[PDB]
RNA sequence: CCCGGCGAGGGGAGUGAAAAAGAACCUGAAACCGUGUACGUACAAGCAGUGGGAGCACGCUUAGGCGUGUGACUGCGUACC
RNA sequence: GUAACGGGGCUAAACCAUGCACCGAAGCUGCGGCAGCGACGCUUAUGCGUUGUUGGGUAGGGGAGCGUUCUGUAAGCCUG
């Protein structure tokens, strides 16, 4: 027959818990990326609806390799003209990783819509274990 | 002394015009179509079946890659372990193992981390 | 200004969405248990109470 | 014929009738009006005319006075369209097809 | 057990699965001889010895059944140049059946 | 015979082998225009397909992994003369 | 309008040296099939199986055919 699995319409959904508190930074994107779509995921065919379901932590540290701790463009102009774009180096971001940084997967996503679907939904924080204001239950 | 086209006129069209898809506007309605759009139906489907051989290798070692290095050695010493062999050389495509038969997949990394020199 | 081929089928079909008309939805008022129209009283007699246009 | 009454040219388009038709179905009948009679759209000045025409061939060709009935169908014909000229950018944007349908309203039993 | 073999392809992925293959070669007609695949077994595989050779050991290889080795296929396959047409071609083969015993 | 303006137009009944032959009348295609149903579709960029492809509607078979429609998502990718 | 790594991004994901391994084309090999020529096996007008090899190429040359209208074979055959 036709062989393709179907979309089961994000049959299952593994949870998992990273640490971030790493030394990888930006290598870790990519082992992030891959897993909210179809990595260690053989069947659910991918290309279609889909996804994982993992949590960072921390992440506050992080120095990439080079100086990249004190370059990285980031600016988030607005529909403003009037001249804006708002420009700020790593480390003067990285003092509250936000939409940003630890963020770099949304750019290693499908983007535009599904690929949406899982964006933050990850969830990041920054400060490991406390007062896990993300699901308790089940991990890894 | 009757050429009198509308005789096979009609089937040419009709041949042509006769696919199903539609694809859009102009492109099954009017005889414009045919040799324009079926015709690069024709010429893209010649490309397409042949060049897409490699489409899937490259999404075999793809997940092989993606697979194998997981539990040591990247796909680049993984099918050089696997080279060496007597017989042990089952190329890929059912390469896919590590979808079905996770346990034969690991078992075979061994087959090659093991392997390697 | 001129347009070269343009698809009658499907094509305009699709601008024709636009163009479907509407419904309105509106009561009878105490008097009339009908009519109404649309925010009126009543046109039978045009009064919403009594003497307005023709009444008693 | 299970009473009907349908129509031919006069001229209103398809679709433009066929959109009205659809607010009147399964009940219907005692919805001679109301239902058509509080929507303007000349489609509906039409099928409700060929309507009556309809309910009204229920003390000719059959019995069954008008109270009961049901109007089980309703459908729209696409009916010989007219053809004309338009004067435009030197005479290339010019078709015009006037169009138009019918009705053909039903009253059966529920 | 898993099964696993090449013989015109690595067609050997499913366990025993009894799946089509090649001819013998003579002659097809069905019945058989006992025809011992060869060791190219993933150790079978299947155990909580999965091995990663297939080699576990001397000898491992499983019987041909010899199900039905017959049928063709069809296929078009007409190609056509700007003032020609090869168009009016056709070429297949059986491919016997094979069942398989264990591994 | 019945609706209607003693309209137009139609619905029955009857003629007929047929009126799915009613005078616009043989056969009646295409463009073009509609009603109905299955699926897709209101955060997504481009010759609109092609390759891959899940889901859904039906159809499968004493499963056996399929047929028809539709096609989310995705690699490609600027009509013909 | 980044626009002098294709982008990302890189302190080595740069370079230099050394070696192994892997990816990678219609190249080669494997398997099946087509056609021309030389051979081989025979068979032997001949022909077929094995084999070596040749088969990118608009103008243009050569060679085979389809399907259509009409004629013979046809008051034969098919058909209310
Ligand atoms: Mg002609
Ligand atoms: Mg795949
Ligand atoms: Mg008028
Ligand atoms: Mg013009
Ligand atoms: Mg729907
Ligand atoms: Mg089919
Ligand atoms: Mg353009
Ligand atoms: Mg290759
Ligand atoms: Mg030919």
């Amino acid at each position: 027959m036709k062989t393709f699995t179907a979309k089961p319409e994000t049959v299952k959904r593994d949870w998992y818990v990273v640490d971030a508190t790493g030394k990888t930074l930006g290598r870790l994107a990519t082992e992030l990326a891959r897993r909210l779509r179809g990595k260690h995921k053989a069947e659910y065919t991918p290309h279609v609806d889909t996804g994982d379901y993992i949590i960072v932590l921390n992440a506050d540290k992080v120095a990439v390799t080079g100086n990249k701790r004190t370059d990285k463009v980031y600016y988030h102009h607005t529909g403003h003209i009037g001249g804006i774009k708002q420009a700020t180096f790593e480390e003067m971001i990285a003092r509250r990783p936000e939409r940003v940084i630890e963020i770099a997967v949304k750019g290693m996503l499908p983007k535009g819509p599904l690929g949406r679907a899982m964006f933050r939904k990850l969830k990041v924080y920054a400060g490991n274990e406390h007062n896990h204001a993300a699901q308790q239950p089940q991990v890894l | 002394a009757r050429v009198k086209r509308g005789v096979i006129a009609r089937a040419r069209h009709k041949k042509i015009l006769k696919q199903a898809k539609g694809y859009y506007g102009a492109r099954s309605r009017v005889y414009r179509v045919a040799f324009q759009a079926v015709i690069k139906a024709g010429q893209y489907a010649y490309r397409d079946r042949r060049q897409r051989k490699r489409q899937f290798r490259q999404l075999w070692i793809a997940r092989i890659n993606a697979a194998a290095r997981q539990n040591g050695i990247s796909y680049s010493k993984f099918i050089n372990g696997l080279k060496k062999a007597s017989v042990e050389i089952d190329r890929k495509i059912l390469a896919d193992i590590a979808v079905f038969d996770k346990v034969a997949f690991t078992a075979l990394v061994e087959k090659a981390k093991a392997a390697l020199a | 200004a001129v347009q070269q081929n343009k698809p009658t089928r499907s094509k305009r079909g699709m601008r024709r969405s636009h163009d479907a008309l509407t419904a309105v939805t509106s009561l009878s008022v105490d008097k009339t248990s009908g009519e109404k129209h649309l925010r009126h009283h009543i046109t039978a007699d045009g009064y919403y109470r009594g003497r307005k246009v023709i009444a008693k | 014929m299970e009473t009907i009454a349908k129509h031919r040219h006069a001229r209103s388009s398809a679709q433009k009738v066929r959109l009205v038709a659809d607010l009147i179905r399964g009940k219907k009948v005692s919805q001679a009006l109301d239902i058509l009679t509080y929507t303007n759209k000349k489609a509906a000045v039409l099928v409700k005319k060929v309507l009556e025409s309809a309910i009204a061939n229920a003390e000719h060709n059959d019995g069954a006075d008008i109270d009961d009935l049901k109007v089980t169908k309703i459908f729209v014909d696409e009916g010989p369209s007219m053809k004309r000229i338009m004067p435009r950018a030197k005479g290339r944007a010019d078709r015009i097809l006037k169009r138009t349908s019918h009705i053909t309203v039903v009253v059966s039993d529920r | 057990m898993y099964a696993v073999f090449q013989s015109g392809g690595k067609q050997h992925r499913v366990s025993e699965g009894q799946t089509v293959r090649l001819e013998k070669l003579d002659i097809a007609t069905g019945e058989t001889v006992e025809f011992a695949e060869v060791l190219m077994i993933a150790n079978g595989e299947e155990v909580k010895i999965g091995v990663p050779f297939v080699d576990g050991g001397v000898i491992k290889a499983e019987v041909v059944a010899h199900g039905r080795g017959e049928k063709v296929k069809i296929v078009k396959f007409r190609r056509r140049k700007h003032y020609r047409k090869q168009q009016g071609h056709r070429q297949w083969f059986t491919d016997v059946k094979i069942t398989g015993i264990s591994a």
